[PDB]
């Protein structure tokens, strides 16, 4: 299945062998330790350095942020532990815990702890509240302690990896593991945990190119995986998607689906080997140290697929990667604007294709959903497949009765009820296609207007946008185009005549179609037509509607979000997160209308 | 007091009426008011009486999901009828006809008053089923689904005929009644389009020996017949004339006022 | 697709010592037996390419001294069915490396039972590849 | 079970389900997804088994199937047997006049025709019993061959 997916080369740096990486969540800062011996902390967002520290100039193996603590923890292989309060980078304390090359720290978050593993064949626990006591020493070694990871799930219990190939999982009441298991046929480089609390897997790494999965509760190697191209420097659990990240001793990325387990893809930033990895716990952004540098990639959608019937059911599907099996919500009750609400429970669905679009039929009704690149349309109540095919790009014929498609070539065919509509058949350069009332083909950094029955270049305007929302009846239409935004009139009659006369301009489209009413310089988180009113979000998180020459913020939102739906009757807006708590604020549409009409001189 | 009269009677067992009459003619076509195997499936049949028209609604509340309850039928009209009432099929379980009705009284002597399209919205309180062994309880919540239009025809009402007195009647109907429309046809010189709308829309007989055309023919007249509801007749003469353009005289003459205006429209 | 209505393992002497009625529709053990009497007997000591009883397919391998049977509906493909019919037939044969007799059965009663379960389990044929099988099992 | 490579057990798993279908099996339905992960198959018999289930499943459903067809359409078949159920099937929509014999059916047919799975050829042949000879001609070759 396709990479029609989010992969972003989020941030880059080319550097050295950056051994270690550690994440500051609480503010998405990242800490990295180098084979240089200098460590740096960056705000990636603008490729800006939050702080750098020369902790040692010997390669600095281990790093943590202690967020709770508000301090940042550092260690270099002067075998000393140096502390900074990250709240400057003011350096708090130093002392010598482990006297050999200190490989890893694992931390109890709940409980005030710093766990360390070091090459001394020792794991020591030190207590920060006790002011770096060596509270306890965990031993049962056979070699250098290469890695420690805390099962944070049960913080409390943790697992250890060594290249003598074995793994000890421990209980506090075992300053030794509970047991050791004889994992590798190589060495166990690494041990990692399974994001879910529900089930339990570890992945452990080797360059032997074999992966074993283990279920702790049973205590099995669930299974052992092969296929590989080169010594897997690392392989990781995708915590967002069910995929397997494989990494190599050459810095090869191979992905196997942690569901298909089919090689979904190979990527080369041959920046050489997977030294480190660290992942967003919000499960979406990840960074790995490579030799030639490091790269960070951004990998997410911002939504599920759902569309809401104005009775009041936003039927979404899935949750985040859960089966689609879950749609419904007519609710049953009422409560205060600020306060929160209850859902119903009765799934339908359990599709396979993984979507990223939902769009309702124009009457809510028929949704066409695309995923895996093909479109299943559902008969919804029916839970029937209304229909399917493979896309590239789309417009419903807004009317609620036809649809258009952009074939994964790029040349148009349109179908109304599986009949191609060729009365209209430009196939010009595009960019994207827009439907609605009036046909857009967005092409050649222009947006070009077309008929609905034959094509006509109605107009072309200056540039290309990103999105269109049309007023409801089409009329005044709203196009979202980065920061900036415009509101327009489309004037029919001219066309009728002009057309009759035929002789026109269409390079530009015909200058005798549309008019440019006014423009707001705008940034949109999400946006809305209330009729022709543009009620909109801004990504600056004020919910405003541009009204009357005025834009007013009804309210400003946490941070910005998704517009649940205003079921007008109720006159309220349901606001929507993506975490399935709905908030509602009533307006009263009439008020707007009242305003609309009166200005129009419909005072009465 | 047609086949359709039997239906006037069939309808009669109900007593919530707000007028009926005797059925005149019935529907030239039953309309599925919910398309092909919907969440709920409707086929509808429309019945005309000399006084009222009843739309009685035939059906299989489809999904075993549902039984629809608190059911009534909205109709909202454009070209006249006095709207007396909208009918509720008290309950409709899955795969099952039940009856709901909507009722109107038919104005007859007005120009524009019995052909109508009515707008439909289904309302119900929607209740879920267990088909194994169910439950039927007072609670359950409404949602409403928009239903299909009803259009009323000039053939749900008419008996197509041959005249009591054509010669005379033919003229006569002119006498009192007659409205006209002329078109001059310059891009196509064919009746046929017209023909598709007229034999078929009116449901009347082309004639007075002036019907027949082979896969071609030089000239054509349909002087055509049937009687409209409310008793009085609706009469049409279509002289289609071919010079070689077609220019044509459509006459509607009627023994009822509402039909002359109507025929000219209705035929389309 | 649940092909075995039933399966029977039979004497020359027109009796059945194994049958697993994949599905019953006329009851009893008994009722099966009467049927045997007609059918087997009649057929006895001679087989068919095809044989039918009333729109049902009649299937089965023989030995000089022994009878094998499968029943399905004659409403469907000879070949596969045969293939199967054999598949069993061979497998066991191969397996056995011997012609079953009356002897065979007493010679080891267990093996039948065991056998019986593996391919078909009440009705459908799960198991097969007889050599495979043969190897596959031995325990 | 669903996931394991040695089919057998997986196969073992399947049959049970049926009874569970007896009992019920609907929840089994929920599982369609697994089917898909499974849908990739490479053992013949096995290839066969999956479909049997599937059909049942979609057979409560025309539609998908139509897509299924497509699903196989890209596809040929491993543990044949699969061909055969599918035939009955493939016809079975068509049968009622699942429209076009012409482009789809025919595709199937040339293929069907072609095989040394003589039975398959037959399978098609037997059904098409058409009094006028829908396309009388071809049938005779098949026949000759018969």
């Amino acid at each position: 299945m396709p990479l029609r997916l989010d992969i972003k080369r989020k941030l880059t740096a080319r550097s050295d062998r950056v051994k270690s990486v550690d994440l500051h969540p609480t503010e998405p800062w990242m800490l990295a330790s180098l084979y240089n011996g200098s460590v740096c902390v960056w705000n990636h967002e603008t490729q800006t350095l939050v702080k750098t520290f020369e902790v040692c100039d010997l390669p600095v193996r281990a790093a943590k942020f202690v967020a709770r603590k508000n301090w940042v923890v550092t260690g270099a292989d002067d075998m000393q532990i140096r502390v900074f309060n990250y709240n400057t980078l003011e350096r708090v304390h130093m002392f010598e815990a482990h006297s050999d090359y200190i490989r890893c720290i694992a931390v109890h978050p709940t409980q005030p702890f710093i766990l360390t593993s070091s090459d001394d064949m020792l794991i020591k626990l030190w207590d920060w509240d006790k002011k770096w006591s060596c509270s306890q020493v965990f031993e049962g070694h056979t070699h250098y302690v290469m890695q420690i990871v805390i099962n944070p799930k049960d913080n409390n219990q943790f697992a250890s990896a060594s290249l003598d190939r074995t793994i000890k999982v421990w209980q506090l009441g075992s300053s030794s593991p509970n047991f050791t298991l004889e994992g590798h046929e190589k060495g166990v480089n690494c041990i990692d945990y399974y994001s879910g609390g529900d089930k339990p897997y570890l992945i452990s790494g080797a360059d032997d190119r074999l992966v074993k999965i283990w279920d702790y509760q049973n205590k099995t190697c669930v299974q052992t995986l092969e296929g590989h191209a080169q010594n897997v420097s690392c392989a990781s659990f995708h915590p967002e998607l069910p995929i397997i990240i494989t990494g190599s001793e050459d810095g090869t990325v191979r992905i196997w689906h942690s569901s298909t387990y089919r090689l979904e893809s190979t990527l080369n930033y041959g920046m050489e080997r997977v030294w480190c990895v660290a992942s967003l716990r919000g499960s979406n952004n990840v960074a790995l140290g490579y030799d030639e540098g490091s790269i960070i990639v951004k990998l997410g959608r911002e939504e599920p697929a759902m569309s809401m019937d104005a009775n009041g059911k936003i039927i979404w599907a899935k949750h985040s990667e859960v089966q689609q099996a879950n749609l419904k919500a007519m609710g049953d009750t009422e409560i205060k604007d600020g306060e929160r609400l209850p859902l119903a429970v009765k799934d339908m669905g359990s599709c396979e294709i993984y979507p990223q679009t939902i769009q309702h039929n124009p009457n809510g009704r028929f949704v066409v959903v695309c995923g895996d690149g093909e479109y299943i349309i559902y008969t919804a109540m029916a839970l029937r497949n209304k229909s399917f095919g493979s896309a590239q790009e789309f417009a419903w014929a807004h009317d609620s009765s036809e649809y258009a498609i952009r074939e994964s070539n790029s040349i148009v065919k349109i179908f109304k009820n599986f009949k191609e509509k060729k009365s209209f058949k430009p196939d010009f350069g595009a960019e994207s296609i827009y439907g609605g009332f009036l046909l857009g083909v967005r092409s050649v950094n222009g947006l070009a207007f077309y008929d609905w029955e034959n094509t006509e270049l109605i107009r072309r305007i200056e540039i290309q946008p990103k999105h269109i929302f049309w007023s409801d009846s089409g009329e005044l239409v709203c196009i979202a185009t980065e920061e900036s935004f415009f509101i327009l009139k489309y004037l029919s009659e001219k066309v009728l005549a002009a057309q009759e006369t035929h002789e026109g301009v269409t390079e530009d489209g015909i200058e005798d179609a549309f008019e440019v009413l006014g423009e707001i310089q705008e940034i949109v988180k999400t946006g809305l037509w209330v009729g022709d009113c543009f009620i909109y979000t801004s990504s600056v998180n004020r919910l405003n509607y541009y009204v009357g020459g005025e834009i007013v913020t009804i309210a400003h939102l946490d941070r910005t979000m998704y517009l649940l739906g205003y079921i007008p009757k109720d006159n309220r807006l349901y606001l929507g997160d993506k975490e399935l708590n709905i908030v509602s604020y009533s307006l009263l549409v009439s008020v707007l209308e009242y305003q609309t009409a009166v200005m129009r001189r419909d005072f009465s | 007091a047609t086949r359709q009269e039997i239906f006037q009677e069939q309808l009669a067992a109900v007593p919530e009426f707000q007028g009926l009459g005797p059925l005149f003619k019935s529907s030239p076509e039953p309309v599925a008011l919910t398309e092909s195997e919907t969440e709920y499936v409707i086929r509808c049949t429309k019945h005309t009486f000399s006084d009222h028209l009843v739309f009685q609604f035939d059906c299989t509340n489809t999904l075993n999901d549902q039984t629809l309850e608190n059911v009534t039928v909205q109709m909202e009209p454009t070209e006249a009828y006095e709207v007396l009432s909208y009918v509720p099929a008290r309950s409709l379980p899955y795969n099952q006809p039940g009856t709901c009705y909507t009722l109107v009284a038919l104005p007859t002597e007005d120009p524009t008053a019995v052909a109508c399209t009515f707008s439909c919205v289904m309302k119900f309180t929607v209740k879920d089923c267990d088909p194994n062994t169910g439950e039927i309880d007072e609670e359950g919540y409404e949602d409403e689904y928009v239903l299909e239009d009803l259009e009323v025809t000039v053939a749900d009402h008419i008996q197509k005929v041959m005249k009591v007195n054509f010669e005379a009647a033919w003229d006569e109907v002119g006498d009192e009644f007659e409205k006209e429309e002329t078109f001059t046809l310059s891009t196509i010189k064919t009746l046929e389009e017209a023909v598709g709308n007229i034999v078929k829309f009116l449901g009347m007989h082309p004639c007075e020996r002036s019907d027949k055309v082979p896969e071609n023919k030089n000239t054509h007249t349909l002087l055509l017949a049937g009687v409209f509801r409310g008793g009085h007749d609706i009469l049409v003469r279509s002289r289609l004339l071919l010079l070689d353009t077609v220019t044509m005289q459509v006459t509607a003459r009627s023994s009822e006022e509402l039909p002359v205006d109507i025929i000219l429209a209705s035929v389309g | 697709l649940y092909t075995v209505k039933a399966i029977l393992i039979l004497d020359n002497d027109g009796d059945r010592l194994f049958a697993k009625y994949y599905d019953d529709t006329y009851p009893s053990v008994k009722e099966q037996k009467a049927f045997e009497k007609n059918i087997f007997n009649k057929t006895h000591r001679t087989d068919s390419e095809i044989a039918l009883l009333e729109g049902l397919t009649v299937v089965y391998k023989s030995s000089i001294d022994l009878y094998f049977y499968v029943i399905g509906s004659s409403y469907e493909n000879e070949l596969m069915l045969m293939a199967v019919l054999n598949c069993l037939f061979d497998s066991l044969s191969q397996m056995l490396r011997k012609n079953v007799e009356k002897r065979a059965l007493l010679e080891n009663m267990e093996g039948l039972f065991l056998a019986v379960d593996e391919i078909v389990d009440g009705g459908v044929i799960l198991e097969s590849d007889p050599q495979q099988v043969v190897h596959r099992v031995a325990l | 079970a669903i996931v394991d490579k040695v089919p057998s057990v997986s196969s073992s798993a399947l049959v049970s389900s049926l009874h569970l279908l007896k009992c019920s099996f609907d929840v089994v339905k929920r599982w369609v997804n697994e089917a898909q992960e499974a849908a990739s198959s490479d053992n013949i018999m096995v290839q066969y088994h999956a479909l049997g289930l599937l059909y049942h499943v979609r057979k409560n459903d025309r539609l998908a199937v139509s897509k299924m067809i497509s699903k196989f359409t890209r596809h040929g078949l491993k543990s044949p047997f699969a061909y055969c159920m599918m035939i009955r099937v493939a016809s079975k929509q068509l049968e009622e006049e699942d429209g076009s014999r012409d482009s789809p059916l025919f595709d199937f047919i040339e293929s069907c025709l072609r095989n040394k799975h003589e039975m398959v050829v037959y399978e098609a042949a037997s059904a098409i019993v058409n009094l006028p000879g829908c396309s009388a001609k071809e049938l005779a070759p098949a026949v000759s061959v018969l």
